[PDB]
């Protein structure tokens, strides 16, 4: 659960963009096209949207007087992240 | 469901997936002929995964074995596993081949057995309506295993689109030229095909297999009745996520989805260290996990011939760590903890890395339920070695006019072989470019 | 006095904070400030937490 | 962390390290084949710091023994302290060596075995990340330890530059002049390898064992047998800080650091006190600490031939006072409170001296955790007069036409001699001048 507005809303907004890069590869012959270029340049944007607002939470977990099982995973994925 | 054919093909490919079916009765707690014990259904929760699906709980294998020679077979049915395997998916009884040992022979037996090759064996295939895909289970030794291999990473891969290719391909030994000398020829042409016209491969070196059967096996004469040993455990190891339940990569297209990074960089290297029976007696004590997989990372149970003077510039990039049975789950991120602080695996500097680890319980069997089993699918780009060693193996050759002559009279018109000499190249500068 | 020692060791703990916070013994703080050095180097970023608590973990 | 690699080398640095080993495990309370006591862990906080650490509680030595010899190593496999010793790490059974009685021999004998001598000793280095050093436990004493040892001096300087190099040398006899005759060529060929290709020292010399073999010991015959008594127990106590738990100078590079002052000057005077049995019926009473160090700068219990009334015009730098087990600390910067008054000790007018004392609690055993123990490492600068007896002994040689043809047939082309005069002279020279 593991914030209740930002965290849960993070991780939906992550589901979300990378559904639409199933919609966008779902096309006959997808990187040639302009318009697979074209939808693809607004989710270049979202996808780095995502990375700095989980970057976000980091910040919030290294100062810490929140939660312990919320920093030790949500580290855990970062040192497999950024390491 | 999640249906995968086997394609056994070779001299050495039938034998490695010969005893490989003979390992997944014992685990399965079946018979070949029979059904005698009920752990087949309350301790293993799929059965139906690799077998085909039973019509009276006789879990038949989906495969099928081709060879040229007809002493690979002979060997089969005097065993009393041979009745679980049927005389019509395949052939009856005295099946034979070519005469023969040519890589021309059976890439131009291909398409004179055009019609019958493409009859029975996709009959096995629209049995499920979800198929997985194909596993070609051949050899790179000798001729008829790379022969005839070749032809069938072609016709399916148009005919069959949408489905994963992956092999688990057996290297050929380099230790002298003397029976065999047309070992740079059949190999370069298969490895030409394993990289464009095939996703991903398992590499399984030779000249890295007596290094360990010589290790902790303690053996005077290397015979061909240990290649078998070393190999159907890891095969067997490799569908754990996939037979057993699991949860995470528990499909063949989820193991190899996280490890391969481009296509034409898929040779994935293997680690297995639990092979020594007098370990039995000291595991009642609560071995753990936390030593487990320090040893892993450490090349000592690997089977590629590599340098070892050639991996501080080279990275990993993908490595998996899988544990089977007894696993004590409340130290599991306790092992995986101890990895930051000693770097065993260079990482990319470029881009991130993962150690993947995952669990699954293994067979309710007295040697499965006590001894932690460690199996390893690295993928590291100092694998160039071999590339640079068959390379160099292999234009050496050519300056010494040998089969240039011997191998162009028969359905060779134009001279192939810088058409794998480039692409080998591409290959092997891929790789050190892959790191920016 | 007595249920501390049963259960909770109270002033077994006043000796065991004296070996951390007053370093007591030093092979817990040297083979800790041996690692911790090539951290220490480096000004702190928002990605210092992480590794430094396996870098006890690892000294410990 | 802080592992050491002891090189125990020659025919007297073998059996030296023989007992140093044999030591360690009765204060320990392990034995060299079993683990049958707990006092293991609770009474000893830290024992992985001179053993390789443990894989099955069997706390391996790590320790190379080379020798010319086979008859140090021959008494050594029927003695059951052998088994804690490995039979792959050095070398397996039926080792030998050369005939064998030359300086030039060893020396030779470095870069024809200079494969095999590089190659078992470094897979010890890499077990631990982190690096001490190395510690030459060899001999002066003979051509087999001063011969090979003064190669080792050299090519370990360069392959491994960031690592502490000490030895503890024991230096020979210089009674009579009949049964080694090579003893003054052999001394002052490593004594130049000692100052400038290596860092520091710790002399032990040999007429000054016997001044304390009849002092206390009582015996009217001298045999070898006494000599791994005096040096194995101070060979531990200087270890101290570093295997028992200790705050400060807890590592090798702690104590050495806070004691020379200059390279070349690094010979530093031992004294050890307590070594009678009968001693143990009267420290019952509460023998305290304001007794033990007003006997350690007294030239008593020292272990260096120096000059009586050349004490005067020299000065103490550094002076270690090691007190051990029983300390009773409340007193303990009492008995440094008396030091000043006597001034014992002579001090540098041109600059500050130190007298640096530390504790650090003994074995849980009987005789350790009773009696009151001192451990001197002092550094006094009449240190030259040793050198000025060995260069007063070498002078004297060469004009007497005493081994000038039998010594430069083998590997000797010009006359090194004056190359290890000159030196030794800058030693001596600059002692007096450090004194402003």
């Amino acid at each position: 659960f593991i914030l209740l507005k930002p965290v849960f809303h993070c991780l939906n907004e992550i589901l979300e963009l990378c559904h639409s890069f199933c919609s966008l590869v779902s096309q006959n012959l997808g990187p040639l096209d302009e318009r697979g270029a074209g939808q693809l340049d607004i989710l270049v944007k979202g996808f780095s949207c995502q990375s700095s607002l989980l970057f976000r939470i980091l910040s919030s977990v290294r100062n810490h007087q929140i939660n312990p099982d919320l920093a030790q995973l949500l580290l855990r994925l970062d040192y497999n992240k950024y390491y | 469901p999640r249906e995968i054919i086997t394609l056994q093909l070779g001299q050495c490919g039938n034998q490695i997936g010969f005893e490989f079916w003979k390992q997944l009765c014992a685990e399965h707690g079946i018979s070949p002929e029979g059904i005698v014990e009920e752990f087949a259904t309350e301790g293993t929760d799929r059965k139906d995964v690799f077998f085909y699906q039973a019509d009276d709980e006789h879990y038949i294998p989906r495969a099928v074995l081709l060879d040229l020679e007809p002493r690979v077979i002979h060997s089969i049915l005097n065993s009393p596993y041979a009745n679980l395997y049927n005389p019509e998916n395949i052939y009856l009884s005295e099946h034979g081949g070519g005469a023969g040992n040519n890589w021309a022979s059976g890439f131009s037996q291909g398409e004179k057995i055009h019609e019958d090759i493409f009859d029975i064996i996709d009959r096995e295939a629209d049995g499920s309506d979800s198929l997985e895909g194909f596993v070609l289970c051949h050899s790179i030794a000798g001729g008829t295993g790379s022969g005839l291999g070749s032809y069938l990473l072609e016709r399916l891969n148009d005919r069959y689109p949408k489905k994963l290719v992956q092999t688990y391909s057996v290297f050929p030994n380099q230790d002298e030229m003397s029976h065999v000398v047309v070992q740079p020829y059949n190999s370069l042409l298969t490895l030409k095909r394993l990289t464009q016209n095939a996703d991903c491969v398992v590499v399984l070196d030779n000249t890295a297999l007596n290094r360990i059967a010589t290790d902790r096996l303690h053996i005077q004469n290397p015979s061909f009745s240990q290649i078998n040993q070393l190999v159907s455990t890891i095969m067997s190891a490799s569908t754990t996520t996939l037979r057993y339940p699991g949860y995470m990569n528990n499909d063949l297209i989820g193991l190899i989805a996280s490890l391969i990074p481009t296509p034409r960089l898929h040779f994935l290297m293997t680690g297995y260290t639990p092979l020594t029976t007098d370990q039995s007696v000291a595991s009642v004590r609560k071995t753990t996990v936390l030593d487990v997989m320090r040893r892993l990372l450490q090349p000592k149970n690997v089977m590629v011939s590599t340098g070892r003077d050639r991996q501080t510039n080279h990275c990993y990039i993908a490595i998996l760590n899988i544990i089977q049975g007894e696993v004590d789950p409340t130290q599991v991120h306790k092992s995986l903890q101890r990895i930051r602080e000693r770097k065993l695996a260079n990482f990319i500097p470029w881009g991130p890395a993962s150690i993947q680890v995952a669990l699954s319980r293994k067979s309710p069997y007295l040697p499965s339920a006590h001894r932690v089993s460690g199996l390893m699918m690295a993928n590291h780009t100092n694998i160039s070695s071999l590339f640079e060693r068959t390379c160099r193996q292999y234009d050496k050759l050519r300056k010494r006019e040998a089969f240039l002559e011997q191998f162009r009279k028969e359905d060779i018109f134009k001279d192939n072989f810088d058409e794998l000499d480039n692409s080998r190249e591409i290959v092997q500068q891929l790789i050190d470019e892959y790191h920016a | 006095l007595d249920v501390l020692n049963k259960n909770y060791n109270l002033l077994e703990h006043m000796q065991a904070m004296r070996r951390y916070l007053l370093l007591g013994q030093g092979d817990f703080i040297r083979h800790l400030m041996d690692l911790l050095k090539p951290e220490l180097v480096r000004p702190a970023t928002t990605l210092y937490q992480h590794n430094l608590t396996g870098i006890l973990e690892t000294a410990v």
